[PDB]
């Protein structure tokens, strides 16, 4: 049976990234915005049960819960046309509404007071995957919903299913834009935090590399909480697609990231997609080969992680998986990763044997691809760190000036102290002395509390 | 039409004439580093996925028949290999072709060389000697 | 570290058979288990035969 | 035994496509006039399904493909899905060369002229038949009754045509086409 | 896996005769027993294989 996964939307943007992922895996999956697999989606080889549930015989419903502390993101995913999508069990609404109002420490406060009726909606969500893997949380970590309610939801997850995987996208606050809510980066410390001690995955999305791409690449001036949720929701498209179109190999998650994950530390992904193109040249399905595929990947405009430029640790890959999806030749990808080791496209772990592994994936049967060729790249490097230590200085800029501290010091979790902006600060400086001791050979003893 | 001579000799010109010089210019600016290294220290596959590479990465990949482009690795260094093309139209073709290969290590540079499979018949036009020179 | 030396060991003896392999995928595999070089640094017969042929 | 090359007989009838060879008793090949696509193209490639199948072969398809109808009402709506279904027919049931052997072909009452035309250019350019005859079915039902004057009712599935022929010259001006046939009856 | 699957499917998809298709299979099945080191001449390094397997579920337990 399928791994079913359940995705929680945190916040306002981290709802209206959940709600657009869902709406492409019903697309994906030719699911009606009702729930119900479209006549045309005929190819019953996609495994909806990791995604979705079945509502009834015809009608698939989404395995997501919607969590926000303010009700106004879970009425406007209940607002959609896919509002019929989901099974409304598995919608969890604040009776408040009030969200947490850009404060973590609020976040989680009410997390806790609705811990009892988070957990029943997450298990009446559960109860309709059959093979529950655990939880995926899309969130944002500068407010005070997706960054704090998801923390203490986290936190109640971990508590209930401590043997559960939890993995989290949590979109970062934007570090290029000075954030109007001098508190973001104390919100953003709290919720890392939890993360570092309640989290086991954390997917960064930082605000900033959304609205640079959207204008650079999208031409969008101001990019949109919504232009941000509908290029999550295609991520999370290209993400799904190998439980969607299943394989010979990488059909479970956990399958997946075991070769990418070596300690409980190094839990900070960078993303990868390719080819990158503008929403206008899906037109012609390019022919590109795995050697083409592995110089546009290598691009950092391509990449779909804002990782800081860290200059005093000499940041190197780990390891890199690249999921390749469309027509892929077993020989093309051989040549192609012959040739990278060959021109050291790819720099390896210094401590241990590692390569640039490249999984090929098909495309949905229901879904027309205008792209011959699509690729997701998983890589580990050092330098994701730095996205972390630019965090941590952020809090520090905050906290160091006490800016809108008195926000997060209404809440119980801030209230007396900013302990979770320095247990933030400190698991970021960890991370980065681990990243700098992975890309040197004595990473054999990084993580090791003599090596701390 | 089936032994597309006149598509043998344009990939010979653009590989063995040179005639893509943007091409051979890119192949050359990206395997320089790999062929400056000693024959013993070079490696052959690597040589090989390098040329493949930059042929690809170069104006050569929109050849149509950079296809039928195989690597050769001459057992002489550049200059044996011209002392021997040179002695060819004289007399001293059989005390060039019975000459050693140069022990030298031969840099990439010198020991590039290209190769084109021919098959029977159209190898009668492509011939071995023809090859060679 | 006995885990990692019986590796190296059985490492460098599938070293020896990739360069006696048929498959050229194979060596382009072996090739990229030690993109950093690592278990060729560990491996000394994985270092050497690279270097001679 | 002398192998006589047999014309090729095709009675394109409005519902289904008939054919066969000159000189036998009834079409060696009759299959509806409908030429399926794969709906899918993605997943059934890989199983060696063809991009199209026509005639038997669609009915036998439909489950993957779209089917099409080249002829509608009786009329050939498209000439290129038409042609090759044709030459399916042709090469896969009867598995004759028509370059081999002549075509005697059936038409529709009142059948464009114009579209008469492209047939026979599809017909000689594609097939390369050696020779080949464009016929009004009623006119062959006609000449089947041994009778040079009276009317013939061809009624297909798509279409119903009535046709006057006088000394086996058809009245044109007595001709009448009507678009009712088996296939508004099975709707009813 | 998938280079001797590709060169038994464009065989089978060439192929002529039943014949050919069962020396594109033979073929097929040689080359994946090859490449999976199951042939005799990788007998020591299958089971130099078979001890780097032991060895990690040893590592593994």
């Amino acid at each position: 049976m399928p791994r079913e996964i359940i995705t929680l939307q945190l916040g306002q943007c981290g709802n209206q990234i959940g709600f657009e992922f869902w709406k492409q895996l019903c697309a994906e999956h030719g699911i009606s915005p009702e729930g119900i697999v479209e006549e045309f989606a005929t190819e019953g080889t996609d495994r909806k049960d990791v995604f979705f549930y079945q509502a009834d015989d015809e009608h698939y419903i989404p395995r997501a819960v919607l969590l926000d502390l303010e009700p106004r993101v879970i009425h406007s995913i209940l607002n959609s046309p896919y509002a019929k999508l989901y099974n409304p069990e598995n919608i969890y609404l604040s009776e408040h509404g009030g969200g947490a109002g850009n404060n973590w420490a609020s976040g989680f406060s009410q997390g806790e007071k609705i811990h009892e009726d988070i957990f029943d909606i997450i298990d009446r969500e559960a109860d309709g995957s059959d093979s529950l893997e655990g939880f995926v949380l899309c969130h944002s970590i500068a407010g005070g919903t997706g960054s704090g309610l998801g923390s203490y939801l986290l936190e109640r997850l971990n508590d209930r299913y401590p043997k559960k995987l939890v993995q989290t996208y949590s979109v970062f606050p934007n570090q290029d834009e000075m954030s109007d809510v001098v508190v973001q980066p104390y919100n953003s410390l709290l919720t890392l935090k939890r993360l570092t001690q309640n989290a086991d995955c954390v997917v960064v999305l930082d605000n900033t590399a959304l609205n640079r791409i959207a204008t650079d690449r999208l031409h969008i001036q101001n990019p949109s909480f919504s232009q941000i949720n509908q290029l999550v929701s295609t991520i999370m498209s290209a993400s799904t697609t190998t439980l969607r179109y299943p394989g010979y190999m990488n059909n479970d998650l956990i399958g997946l990231i075991a070769s990418l994950i070596p300690t409980p530390r190094l839990h900070f992904l960078m993303t990868g997609y390719t080819p990158l193109t503008t929403d206008q040249s899906v037109a012609s399905v390019r022919k590109t080969t795995v050697l083409d595929v592995m110089r546009r990947l290598l691009q950092p405009k391509n990449v779909m992680v804002s990782t800081g430029r860290d200059r005093q640790t000499n940041h190197c890959y780990i390891a890199i998986l690249n999921i390749i999806q469309g027509e892929v030749d077993p020989t093309q990808v051989h040549k192609s990763l012959q040739r990278i080791r060959e021109r050291k496209l790819a720099n390896f772990i210094p401590w241990g044997p590692a390569s640039i592994q490249v999984a090929l994936s098909r495309k949905s049967p229901y879904l027309p691809s205008a792209h011959r060729v699509s690729g997701l790249m998983m890589a580990n490097h050092t330098s994701i760190s730095s996205l972390f230590e630019r965090t941590c200085r952020q809090y520090d800029k905050l906290r160091k000036r006490e800016a809108f501290l008195e926000q997060f010091r209404k809440e119980d979790m801030f209230k007396d102290n900013f302990d979770e902006m320095d247990t933030s600060r400190e698991i970021v400086q960890q991370l980065i002395d681990e990243y700098h001791a992975a890309t040197r050979p004595d990473y054999i003893s990084w993580g090791t509390q003599e090596q701390e | 039409e089936e032994k597309e001579l006149v598509a043998h000799l344009r990939s010979i010109k653009r590989y063995f004439l040179m005639d893509q010089g943007d091409f051979f210019v890119h192949f050359m600016d990206l395997a320089e580093e790999e062929l400056r290294k000693p024959v013993e220290d070079i490696t052959p596959p690597r040589l090989e996925a390098l040329l493949e590479l930059a042929l690809r990465m170069s104006t050569a990949n929109t050849d149509p028949f950079k296809d039928d482009l195989k690597i050769d690795l001459m057992p002489h260094d550049l200059i044996t290999q011209l002392l021997r093309v040179l002695a060819i139209e004289t007399k001293q073709e059989k005390a060039m072709a019975h000459a050693d290969p140069t022990e030298l290590a031969l840099s990439g540079l010198e020991a590039f060389s290209f190769d084109y499979i021919v098959k029977w018949p159209l190898s009668l036009i492509i011939n071995r000697k023809a090859l060679t020179r | 570290r006995i885990l990692t030396h019986f590796y190296q060991g059985i490492v460098q003896q599938f070293l020896v058979l990739l360069t006696t392999s048929s498959d050229e995928s194979l060596r382009f595999l072996s090739f990229r288990l030690d993109f950093n070089e690592h278990y060729k640094a560990r491996e000394p017969r994985l270092r050497v035969s690279l270097g001679t042929r | 035994m002398d192998d006589d090359i047999a014309a090729l007989v095709v009675d394109n009838g409005s519902g289904m496509c008939k054919a066969g060879f000159a000189g036998d008793d009834a079409p060696r090949a009759v299959f509806p006039s409908i030429v399926g696509r794969p709906r899918h193209q993605g997943v059934m490639v890989g199983m060696g399904q063809k991009d199209s199948y026509v005639g038997d072969e669609a009915q036998s398809k439909r489950g993957i493909l779209t089917l099409k109808y080249p002829i509608e009402h009786g009329i050939v709506t498209n000439w290129d899905d038409m042609e090759k279904i044709w030459h399916h027919t042709f090469y896969n049931e009867l598995r004759v060369a028509p370059e081999e052997h002549p075509v005697l072909l059936t038409e529709a009452p009142l059948n464009p002229k114009a579209n008469r035309e492209k047939m026979t250019q599809i017909m000689f350019e594609t097939f390369n038949t050696p020779a080949m005859y464009v016929a009004i079915q009623a006119v062959l039902s006609l000449y089947a009754s041994g009778r040079t004057t009276g009317i013939v009712m061809d009624s297909g599935d798509g279409v119903t045509h009535t046709v006057p022929i006088y000394e086996g010259y058809a009245l044109p001006h007595a001709i009448l086409r009507l678009d009712l046939a088996g296939r508004d009856l099975t709707d009813y | 896996l998938e280079c001797s699957w590709d060169e038994l499917w464009n065989k089978v998809q060439q192929a002529q005769d039943l014949d050919h298709i069962i020396a594109a299979h033979e073929v097929f099945l040689d080359t994946i027993i090859s490449r999976c080191l199951l042939d005799s001449d990788s007998r020591a390094l299958l089971n130099q294989l078979r001890a780097v397997f032991d060895q990690i579920i040893e590592l593994q337990n």
